[PDB]
């Protein structure tokens, strides 16, 4: 336990904490294969389930 | 004597005394602990 604890304390560094906000409509539009508009496909798939 | 026994008595040699046994404790001297390389951790002073 002291071996593993000392290894954790020697190998622990701070961070690089990156938040990436991803809009799925952009990914569905830039799909480059059967790409679509999300707001129309949702009402299409809801009214035609 | 007339019977062949000697007039002058014999010499009595002294036996050896029992010696005193001796022992000893020889001692060794190994090196001390040398300091390793220090690493800086991520926590503050009361935590470490």
């Amino acid at each position: 336990l002291a071996q593993m604890e000392k290894s954790y304390l020697e190998k622990d560094e701070r961070a690089l904490e990156v938040t990436r906000t991803v809009s799925l409509a952009e990914v569905y539009a830039g799909l480059t294969e059967n790409s679509f508009i999300l707001k129309d496909k949702v009402t299409e798939l809801v009214n035609a389930g | 004597t007339i019977d062949g026994q000697p007039l002058s008595l014999s010499l009595y040699a002294t036996p050896a005394d029992p010696s005193m046994l001796l022992s000893a404790a020889i001692t060794a001297s190994q090196g001390g602990g040398d300091l390793p390389h220090a690493v800086m951790p991520m926590y503050r002073f009361p935590v470490i």
